[PDB]
């Protein structure tokens, strides 16, 4: 009659560890096509009904929301990969899951997982030491300031639809990173706006901030769109004649009183409307719509206004001209105003776009992209995001290691020799760790269409011949040196990946039982 | 067609004891016993606990598991209550009670299958318990002088960090021992007033850095910023602090006293009223020597203006739980009214400043070598927020383990790492064959039940049980030509991650178990095993 | 959260299901492509019955949960603003490339080589026109 769990499912034993292994393979198998710049993209449909397609492991695992506890640990460690580094969230989960696959036959042989986890901790400790030996300090050495940024951005943009126009896109990509303080570089500070229509090579770089120009209200052919030093005013409240929401009940029996209450509704609005002119600002920006009466009164005094501007764009305006948002039109102070070097409304893409240009106080920028289709430009923007992260980390981190299979093979190469000196179960565990490091160069060839059998075996040949820098060429299929091909990643990525993947692996291998309470 | 007999109560399922119901009760414990076998030890395993609120929890401590599990069966429920007996009176040894009491019932199945009466089984363990407690008093090797030195505290804390957080054992030991020595006074020949409360050590954490960058503060740290324009106090000694329950504003009535507004003429008088009254009250506070005012409630705008001209640091603590421990450092008392900072309610603080911890600015509360503090703070740093929270749970259990070092005979120690359990095997079996009667059956099996502790640590460490265990038995069996026995009391169970021909000694790493922890664990494990053996049947009713 | 109501198509059986699903949606408007093409009866959610061969109307009136077919709707949505008369022609042409891609998958050719193959195929055909 009595029950221990009161109907709360709890399972233990070696079968629970196997169930944790199958969960790590399921998460790995989903991220395998998303590994590498040429890797395939995953189709994810969230319960929010927003269909997204991306290859970035961070965004992928955040939108899946896997309830499985052992599989959720691989998601939590991927968010740590997005925190400590921010790049490589796809490879850290695949490598951690591969450690679960290589530890599966050891569980059937009767080898305890604690000796397996202890073997990885000694393997990573030797692996990080080899990465420090593979860390090459380079700043001005055999490279200039311009060639270091350009030649590294061309490789990230290679094998893409932008390959032919890459010469123009590297110039805007390098100038985008140099437009910000090299001490603190944030990808969020670089704005990117997609412009439908037009040629890809005609894209422009804006030093200031731009937005969509969502103003739908009539009164056009006025309010000149080109200003030299406009005074930008950030507004909150609603200046439209006929208001959005509220109202009032007024009972009057006279005809002159009918026109009076209509003029009263006008005078109450015109009061705060005239206070905008008393500030003497040429640009009026508000997150709420600016009605026909307001845009007409601004047209007579030659004041430009745009309503219903996104909040994300208004925050960049504050970071551009150094202004501030004031709630009312009365108390507006002079320091809340701001000014740019040039203001123009561009018709590029058969659509009107307001832009601020030449802001000396701007901590952010905006880069416009053009193309024949909105989906193609989105691929250009994401291929640019991969190029920005390489250019950004090049200045922030001067210690680099050869990527694209180069470093992955050298770490796996030496640990096979280090395992010869160690005897016992730890020898087969280190050999399994070095074998688990072979999944990274493998999936890079499988996702790009290259043959995994020939290229990997040929890579194991020349790399064993005394040259440590041989990677996998992503352009023309062959083995080659990525140090010459300029495939570069900082040493902190390879160190934090081996530390985070083994950590998440050690947390899952240490779980004998999963207790889930229902309620 | 088939009638029913034996159940006269109501429609139920009747379980007679002739079917081995007492064995089925132990079998239900064996399901839970195997859960604790992967817990104890630094090589133990962590269990994923999904809370009923949809929260993921991964921890080694089994007391959290039993708290999240809802128990019905009595033999398991008594072990849960027995775990609370070990959890309330001590902050360590919870896995010792669950594993030992489970094995005592496992070896009892051989006596039950033999036909030995349950009462005669209980009588055997009770006589063997008195033989064990007599040995546990003689198993004591060293004892701490209560010098409270840092190195002396490391000897106690080092084995406590083990079995919970491994690899941080040496790093966390320097962090915990420093915080204990701050709130632990050095005194002797006084047993009237208890010392070292659990609340004496506060633990905070922040993302970033690692355990190497962690620091220990001699006082409590507040997360809130110095709202007032005075960021920190001066270098003058003994700054007076004031804790006010009433918010900082114009003087009001203790009962109600809500300010109402009617006409704009009153608002002009309310402004000037708050200007003169606050400036009059805050000036008298500064004249009495109080440079810091702790406000448990809100602070007005004019209250900030006048205190900044007097150089008084404004510090707000809306949490009443932090104010309770705050009174244990300086000694200040909260005042329900405002304007009368009685010097008996005023405290003393050496230093109040603002430090940057993990990128965020925090205002601390601390002292240097004066007006001894009963509350300390451990600032933890780490890259993983989940693992950093588990370190906090390991430190909090380490603080409650130092509580066992107080007056109730906590200085004496016994060899740990499975060294004590092996010697008790030879001592009890010596009493088994020596004591005549049927008790020799249960007494000898009582010593065999201690073989689970060395075997559990060996199974979790991946070591061969067919090797370490028989070598550990021969390690304590020697022939000494004399009364005093020698050679080796120090052979334990081996923790190796890098092998080692044979086993090591306790004297090398100084890893031991406390007497107050071991002696209390034996009493709880036997009473829990006695309770299960005392139940030969169950009775239930319709809910 | 909510492990149920989540399906995953990956690897072998995913590529075959994607092409056949896009073929069924394309086979709808194949017979509607031309000057002689056949009409269809479309029923609005309010109950109004309309008969038209316009592809922009048929693809918009059709409510489908297929994500691969939603990409076909986005294909006709972007070209409708640019042109508007190639609605039914671009989907049949794209599905014809998918039908030939499915045959290449069965031959052992990776989808990346197929995508790079159709890319050089368009650049060559544009130069000829």
């Amino acid at each position: 009659i009595v029950v221990l769990k009161e109907g709360t499912d709890a399972s233990q034993g070696k079968g629970q560890i196997i169930s944790n292994i199958n969960a790590c393979v399921a998460v790995q198998e989903a991220l395998k096509p998303t590994l590498g710049p040429l890797g395939s993209d995953i189709l994810i449909v969230t319960s929010n009904q927003k269909t997204t397609i991306s290859n970035d492991g961070a965004t992928i695992l955040k939108l899946l929301d896997v309830v499985h506890p052992a599989a959720k640990t691989l998601v939590d460690i991927s968010r740590a990969q997005d925190a400590e580094v921010g790049d490589g969230t796809t490879s850290v989960t695949i490598l951690a899951g591969e450690l679960m696959k290589e530890a599966k036959p050891f569980l059937e042989e009767g080898i305890s997982s604690h000796l397996i986890m202890k073997g990885y901790r000694k393997a990573v400790s030797l692996a990080v030491e080899k990465i420090n030996e593979l860390a090459v300090d380079i700043t001005s050495e055999k490279s200039s300031g311009r060639e270091l940024l350009e030649r590294c951005a061309r490789t990230a943009m290679s094998s893409k639809l932008i390959h032919n126009n890459a010469d123009f896109f590297v110039k805007m990509c390098v100038d985008a990173v140099l437009s910000l303080d090299r001490n603190d570089l944030d990808d969020k500070l670089i704005g990117i706006k997609k412009i439908p229509g037009g040629a890809m090579e005609e894209s422009l770089f804006i030093n200031g901030v731009a937005f969509k120009k969502t103003f739908s209200y009539a009164g056009f052919e006025q309010q000149p769109k080109k200003f030299n030093n406009p005074k930008i005013l950030s507004l909150n409240v609603e200046l439209e004649l006929k208001a959005e929401k509220d109202n009032a009940e007024v009972r009057v029996e006279h005809v002159e009183d009918y026109q009076a209450i209509v003029d009263a509704e006008w005078q109450l609005i015109f009061e705060k409307l005239r206070q905008v002119e008393e500030t003497g600002a040429n640009i009026v920006l508000s997150k709420l719509p600016i009605g026909d009466l307001a845009t007409q009164f601004f047209a007579d005094r030659n004041i430009f206004c745009a309503g219903r501007v996104s909040a994300d764009d208004m925050n960049r305006v504050i970071q551009a001209v150094g202004g501030s948002i004031q709630s009312t039109t009365s108390d507006i102070k002079p320091e809340h105003l701001g000014t740019c070097a040039l203001f123009e409304e561009m018709q590029i893409g058969s659509e009107r776009y307001n832009l601020f240009q030449g802001c000396p106080q701007a901590k952010t920028c905006t880069l416009l992209l053009r193309g024949g289709a909105e989906q193609v430009i989105a691929e250009v923007e994401r291929s640019l995001h991969d190029a920005i992260m390489i250019v950004k980390r090049a200045l922030q981190n001067k210690l680099i290691v050869a990527g694209g299979g180069a470093t992955e093979m050298e770490v796996s190469k030496c640990l096979r020799d280090y395992s010869k000196t160690i005897a016992g179960k730890q020898q087969m565990i280190i050999n399994a760790f070095a074998k688990a490091l072979e999944v990274i160069p493998r999936q890079l060839c499988e996702n790009a269409g290259f043959d995994a059998i020939e290229i990997l075996n040929k890579l194991r040949l020349a790399h064993s011949k005394g040259e440590k820098w041989y990677g996998v060429v992503f352009e023309t299929e062959n083995i080659g040196d990525n140090f010459a091909k300029f495939v570069w990643e900082p040493a902190l990525v390879k160190i934090n990946a081996l530390n985070s993947a083994t950590e998440a692996t050690n947390l899952i291998l240490s779980v004998d039982e999963t207790i889930t309470n229902k309620g | 067609q088939n009638p029913n007999a034996g159940l006269f109560k109501q429609g139920y399922n009747s379980y007679s004891n002739a079917d081995g119901q007492i064995i089925k009760s132990i079998a239900a414990i064996r399901e839970l016993h195997q859960m604790c076998l992967t817990s104890m030890g630094p090589c133990g395993r962590n269990k994923i606990i999904v809370n009923h609120l949809g929260k993921i929890i991964i921890t080694n401590d089994a007391a959290t598991m039993l708290r999240e599990l809802d128990i019905v069966h009595p033999a398991v429920k008594v072990l849960v209550m027995a775990t609370e007996q070990q959890k309330i009176d001590m902050g360590d040894g919870t896995n010792l009670v669950m594993i030992l009491a489970g094995e005592l019932l496992n070896v009892s199945e051989k006596l039950i299958s033999m036909g030995l009466s349950a009462v005669e089984i209980i009588q055997g363990y009770n006589m063997a318990r008195k033989f064990t407690l007599k040995e546990l008093d003689e198993m004591v090797v060293g004892e701490i002088t209560d010098k409270n030195d840092k190195n002396e505290l490391l000897k106690m804390i080092k084995p406590v960090i083990s079995s919970k957080k491994y690899g941080s054992e040496d790093i966390l030991s320097e962090l915990v021992s420093e915080a204990v020595s701050h709130v632990l006074p050095v005194a002797q020949q006084a047993g009237e007033i208890p010392y070292f409360n659990v609340d004496s050590i506060r633990v905070v954490k922040i993302m970033g850095g690692s355990l190497s960058n962690s620091t220990v503060i001699k006082g409590m740290v507040f997360n809130r910023e110095p709202e007032g324009h005075v960021k920190s106090l001066s270098e003058d000694k003994k700054h007076k602090v004031a804790v006010f329950t009433c918010p900082l504003d114009i003087a009001n009535t203790e009962t109600k006293g809500t300010v109402l507004l009617h006409n704009a003429q009153e608002m002009l008088d309310f402004s000037k009223g708050e200007e003169k009254q606050i400036d009059a009250m805050m000036k008298e506070i500064a004249d009495m020597g109080v440079e810091c005012i702790v406000a448990g409630a809100g602070v007005g705008e004019l209250a900030l203006h006048y205190l900044n001209r007097y150089g008084i640091l404004v510090l707000k603590v809306p949490s009443k739980f932090e104010l309770r421990r705050l009174c244990r450092v300086c000694g200040a008392t909260p005042l329900p009214r405002l304007g009368a900072p009685t010097p008996e309610e005023l405290g003393l603080v050496e230093t109040v400043k603002t430090m940057e911890i993990g990128g965020d600015r925090v205002t601390v509360f601390k002292q240097e070598q004066g007006e001894i503090s009963r509350t300390s703070t451990i600032i933890l740093r780490g890259a993983t927020q989940n693992n950093l929270d588990d370190i906090e749970r390991a430190i909090d259990d380490g603080v409650a383990a130092v509580k066992g070092l107080m007056k109730p005979s906590g200085g004496k120690l016994l060899p740990g790492a499975g060294a004590t359990e092996i010697e008790l095997i030879s001592r009890i079996t010596k009493y088994g064959e020596r004591t005549p009667g049927l008790l020799q059956l249960a007494i000898k099996q009582f010593a065999v039940a201690f073989e689970v502790v060395p075997r559990t640590l060996a199974e979790t460490a991946g070591l061969d049980v067919n090797e370490v265990l028989p070598n550990l038995y021969a390690a304590h069996n020697v022939t000494e030509p004399g009364a005093v026995k020698t050679d080796h009391l120090y052979k334990g169970v081996d923790i190796d991650g890098e092998s080692d021909e044979g086993v090591k000694d306790i004297r090398e790493e100084n890893i031991y178990d406390m007497l107050a922890t071991k002696k209390f664990a034996i009493n709880v494990a036997t009473e829990a095993a006695t309770t299960v053996l005392s139940i030969d049947q169950i009775i239930m009713a319709k809910k | 959260k909510d492990q149920g109501n989540k399906k995953r198509q990956h690897g072998l059986e995913a590529k075959k299901s994607h092409i056949l699903a896009a073929r069924s949606v394309a086979s709808i408007i194949k017979t509607s492509l031309g000057p002689r093409g056949l009409d269809k009866i479309l029923i609005s959610p309010d109950g109004e019955i309309t008969i038209t061969n316009d592809g922009a109307t048929i693809l918009s009136q059709m409510e489908l949960d297929n994500e691969i077919a939603k990409l076909l709707v986005q294909l006709s949505k972007s070209q409708d603003d640019e042109i508007g008369d190639g609605t039914t022609g671009v989907v049949v042409l794209a599905s014809a490339l998918l039908d030939q891609a499915l045959e290449l998958i069965q031959k052992g050719i990776h989808p990346i080589k197929i995508a790079n193959g159709f890319d050089e195929a368009a650049k060559l055909a544009i130069s000829k026109l």
